[PDB]
């Protein structure tokens, strides 16, 4: 009843920079977080960052210092994640997730952008 | 970080028995352990948060148990629509970390 | 001749202890210690205390005991070109008595509001609460929206402080009468307790400086029994040795020890002024610093056992609930923790009494320092009626703190806490240690201490007075002036005019030193060498 839409598959040149958009719709967008998770090919999940649409706050993973920047534009309720300096080692599916503040359960997940290097 | 492991990725009993996979935690997490159900190709849906409360809109068969260090996912008599992998996420501290997972064959 | 002595030698020790211990050892030390590696913070803390704190403390105490003068009259015996130190200290003490005397007013409001079997900040069906009043967890079924807030946080930001009536620092809105009455009562208490002097001060310090320890012990005993209390102690003591590689831990340790011991402020000079000549100030300063550090440690245990209880009742990671640094850690987090413990009324009463008694003696000492300084500076117009000039300074400090009692008071008190004290006090203490250890001569000081105590201080003290502590304070100053902090409070940033006003306030006291050495041009005219040789050398004893 409440699904998060994302982009589709694309080809990224190794070394360039790309973005992944997450258009949320169904509930009050300015009321919960917007978390990104990186699922490697046939491996475990991994939490990348955190976005607070109220004040543009951020809380990213320690192993993602200069790997992904997180921005938010609450005009059309979208979430941007720019992937800079991408090589053939982390190009995999990217999910957009929402989660309330500190029960921290991932409530809804995106469709799955199979980002291929 | 707070690493979270699971059992072997193959051992899973067939229909009729009790398929109960475990989740060993590195540090002491009181009850902040969630479970997910990612079918092949689809996106992971939330099943159980805080290891004892199931999310709204899930069947009554999916039950979670355990606290402190040993967390058990109790899904007994799996139907023909539960073949997936189940991850073990904790709500202790940032960054949050998931687990390896296990398939339920057959 | 005219100076007075302490009624008992224990009165001086208790007064210096009560000056050294304050809320900065209750809510400022545990947060800094946990953030900067946890248990591994005790090593840089101890190093910066041995090298930076204790030497300055002991030097200041010995100087104030020998010269027997305040922060203004002593500089006629060391370097009359640094006489503006007293006026700068007066300005800084005015700013501090303006801002710091509001935390105690908030504590007094909480105390007079806690007199009920059911505390106000444990419910949500009140007249000050909006729809975001989500009670404490007590369960994990109820979710938490990003706009949801705890009942105690809403009671603190909408009833005791009333921050929702002010749209920020741009407009304070209006002054409240409740906080005004509480701060008036506390200023009246301070005045009726500091009027006569050290002889009356040391008699109230017996209760004001010893009561916090009984309450701290009671809270420790209560916290060590709560379920899940071991998590807080573990997270507070589990070291993170990877943090010690960053300079931020050492900078924070230096700042914390300098603001916990508080040297170079004229309070220690004034307290040692009323002391005996042959008093062993060495043992006094040593035991005072040790008591201050042990009190910081005990209070860290007390706070973190209760935060561990909260992280067990609520979700874990005390680091998450202890997200903010300030009075909110005591008025929001610990308030919830008290309201959720059995027999909450008595614990809230004693906790707020502990806060009030921790602030009271600190304000006592901070005002007595300036009083003694200006009295020993102007004995012809004052010091004949000491009952006066104390009411005047209390009224001035009350009129200056009235601006903090407004609805937008948290912003103003944080602006005065983050700009008026740190760099100004650091520069004042640095230039004071330079004037005492270099211009006054470390040989004239070591022979002096040898004459008073009966033994010259060791070479370690000369090293810590000549090169270690000056470079220490210079390092703290260079670290603070290099990274201007963008402070925020309750999801509200500070504009650029706020930073400009804070820079003007922080320099509104240090600027009093150069203007004195400049305006002295009329007093002692002549060649430049004449002034350089007549302003460094002290007057004839
Ligand atoms: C030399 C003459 C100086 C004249 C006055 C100059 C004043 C300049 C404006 C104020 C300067 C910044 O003021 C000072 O900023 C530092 C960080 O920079 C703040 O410091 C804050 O962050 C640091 C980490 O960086 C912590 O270690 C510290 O405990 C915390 O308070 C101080 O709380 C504030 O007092
Ligand atoms: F810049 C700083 C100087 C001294 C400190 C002190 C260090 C020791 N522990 C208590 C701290 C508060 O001292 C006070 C309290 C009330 C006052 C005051 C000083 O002057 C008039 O009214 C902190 C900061
Ligand atoms: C809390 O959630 C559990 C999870 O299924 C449910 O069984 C229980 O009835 C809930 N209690 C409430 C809503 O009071
Ligand atoms: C919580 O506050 C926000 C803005 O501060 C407001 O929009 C929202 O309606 C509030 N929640 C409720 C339940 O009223
Ligand atoms: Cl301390």
């Amino acid at each position: 009843e409440v699904q998060l839409q994302q982009s589709g598959p694309e080809l990224v040149k190794p070394g360039a920079s790309v973005k992944i958009s997450c258009k949320a719709s169904g509930y009050t967008f300015t009321d919960y977080y917007m978390n990104w998770v990186k699922q490697s090919h046939g491996k475990s999940l991994e939490w990348i960052g955190n976005i607070n649409p109220n004040n543009g706050g951020t809380s990213y993973n320690q192993k993602f210092k200069g790997k992904a920047t997180l921005t938010v534009d609450k005009s059309s309720t979208t979430a941007y994640m720019e992937l800079r300096s991408l090589t053939s080692e982390d190009s995999a599916v990217y999910y957009c997730t929402r989660s309330p503040v500190r029960p921290y359960y991932f409530d809804y997940w995106g469709q799955g952008t199979t980002l291929t290097v | 970080d707070i690493v979270m492991t699971q059992s072997h990725k193959f051992m899973s009993t067939s229909v009729g028995d009790r398929v109960s996979i475990t989740c060993k935690a590195s540090q002491d997490v009181s009850t902040a352990v969630a479970w997910y159900q990612q079918k092949p190709g689809q996106s992971p849906k939330l099943l159980i948060y805080s290891a004892s409360y199931r999310y709204t809109g899930v069947p009554d068969r999916f039950t979670g148990s355990g606290s402190g260090t040993d967390f058990t996912f109790t899904i007994s008599s799996v139907q023909a629509e539960d073949l997936a992998v189940y991850y073990c996420q904790q709500h202790y501290s940032i960054p949050r970390t998931f687990g390896g997972g296990t398939k339920l064959e057959i | 001749g005219e100076r007075e002595t302490w009624g008992k030698k224990v009165d001086f020790l208790l007064s210096v202890i009560g000056y050294a211990v304050d809320l900065g050892n209750v809510w400022r030390f545990p947060y800094i210690c946990y953030q900067n590696g946890g248990g591994a913070f005790l090593l840089p803390y101890t190093i910066m205390a041995i090298f930076g704190g204790i030497p300055l403390f002991y030097m200041e105490l010995a100087l104030g005991q020998y010269h027997r003068n305040g922060c203004i009259s002593i500089w006629r015996k060391i370097c009359p070109i640094f006489k503006g130190i007293g006026y700068a200290i007066c300005i800084i003490a005015f700013y501090i008595a303006s801002y710091y005397n509001t935390i105690m007013a908030w504590a007094l409001y909480y105390l007079i509001s806690s007199f009920t079997d059911q505390l106000p900040w444990t419910s949500c069906k009140n007249s000050w609460n909006t729809g975001n009043c989500t009670n404490y967890f007590s369960e994990d079924n109820i979710t938490w929206t990003l706009h949801s807030t705890s009942p105690a946080e809403e009671f603190y930001t909408r009833h005791v402080l009333q921050i929702h009536r002010s749209k920020g620092l741009q407009d304070l809105g209006g002054i409240s009468w409740q906080l005004a009455l509480c701060i008036m009562l506390i200023f009246t208490v301070i005045y009726f307790s500091i009027w006569k002097g050290v002889k009356t001060s040391g008699k109230v310090v017996w209760v004001t400086a010893t009561f916090p320890y009984i309450i701290l012990s009671v809270l420790l005993v209560r916290g060590a029994t709560l379920p899940g209390a071991w998590r807080g102690v573990l997270f507070y003591l589990k070291p993170n040795w990877q943090k010690l590689l960053e300079t931020g831990v050492w900078i924070d340790a230096a700042a914390q020890i300098f603001f916990s011991l508080g040297p170079g402020f004229g309070v220690l000079l004034a307290f040692a002024s009323y002391n005996k000549f042959n008093n062993n100030c060495y043992q006094d300063a040593l035991v005072t610093s040790v008591v201050n550090c042990m009190t910081s440690f005990v209070s860290g245990f007390v706070i973190f056992t209760v935060l561990g209880y909260m992280a067990e009742m609520r979700n874990e990671d005390v680091s998450e609930v202890a997200k903010d640094a300030g009075p909110s850690l005591l008025f929001i987090t610990y308030a919830e923790a008290i309201a959720n413990m059995p027999a909450s009324t008595f614990f809230a009463i004693i906790f707020f009494l502990m806060l009030i008694t921790l602030g009271l003696d600190s304000t006592f000492a901070g005002l007595e320092g300036v009083i003694t300084a200006v009295l020993d500076e102007f004995p012809h117009v004052w010091a004949k009626r000491r009952e006066r000039f104390v009411l005047a300074v209390v009224i001035t400090c009350f009129f200056g703190s009235l601006v903090t009692l407004t609805f937008g008071g948290a912003y103003v008190v944080k602006l005065l806490e983050e700009y008026a004290t740190g760099p100004a006090v650091l520069t004042v203490a640095l230039i004071e240690a330079v004037a005492v250890s270099w211009f006054y001569g470390i040989t004239q000081f070591c022979r002096d201490v040898k004459e008073m105590l009966g033994f010259s201080p060791g070479w370690f003290w000369r090293i810590c007075w000549v090169a270690i502590s000056p470079l220490f304070l210079l390092f703290i100053i260079c670290s603070f002036l290099m990274s201007p902090p963008q402070l925020r409070l309750f999801q509200y940033n500070y504009p650029y005019w706020s930073i400009i006003l804070g820079y003007c306030i922080g320099t509104s006291s240090f600027i009093c030193i150069p203007t004195y050495i400049a305006y002295r041009l009329i007093i002692t005219p002549g060649t430049f060498k004449e002034r350089i040789i007549k302003s460094i050398t002290p007057e004839t004893p």
